């Protein structure tokens, strides 16, 4: 503890993710709405928008 | 000798196909999809890609 | 340092806004940026090391 600035312990957590190569096992917080057919609409399918 | 006429058709078809294939090129960017870059990269640095 | 304790996280909803407010973290970096909008993007094969 004396060596304050120099060698005080830092904890580092690193997370890695792969981008939309397949169905996403993990997802962020976002709501889902009913789909519409035969309509010119914006779509955001599992991150593919 | 109709290949002379055919070659005119094929060259235009080939050139158009080459143009279409060029879209998949990343050109040194993260990905070749315009939408995916914007959701993946914030506006302050997305314009670079 | 030797262990590189790693976790294979899958099949859950991940919210990172918890991390930002947590334990007044004094440094972070993404190398893929968009820290605010990581929450919108779904992910495949999330693998975190500590």
């Amino acid at each position: 503890p004396t060596y304050g600035v120099g060698h005080q312990p830092y904890r580092v957590v690193v997370l890695s993710f792969e981008l939309l190569h397949a169905p996403a096992t993990v997802c962020g917080p976002k709501k889902s709405t009913n789909l519409v057919k035969n309509k010119c609409v914006n779509f955001n399918f599992n991150g593919l928008k | 000798a109709l290949g002379k006429l055919q070659d005119v058709v094929n060259h235009n078809a080939q050139a158009l196909n080459t143009l279409v294939k060029q879209l998949s090129s990343k050109f040194g960017a993260i990905s070749s999809v315009l939408n995916d870059i914007f959701s993946r990269l914030d506006p302050p640095e997305a314009e670079v890609q | 340092v030797y262990a590189w304790n790693r976790k294979r996280i899958s099949n859950c909803v991940a919210d990172y806004s918890v991390l930002y407010n947590l334990a007044p973290f004094f440094t972070f970096k993404c190398y893929g940026v968009s820290p605010t909008k990581l929450n919108d993007l779904c992910f495949t094969n999330v693998y975190a090391d500590s």
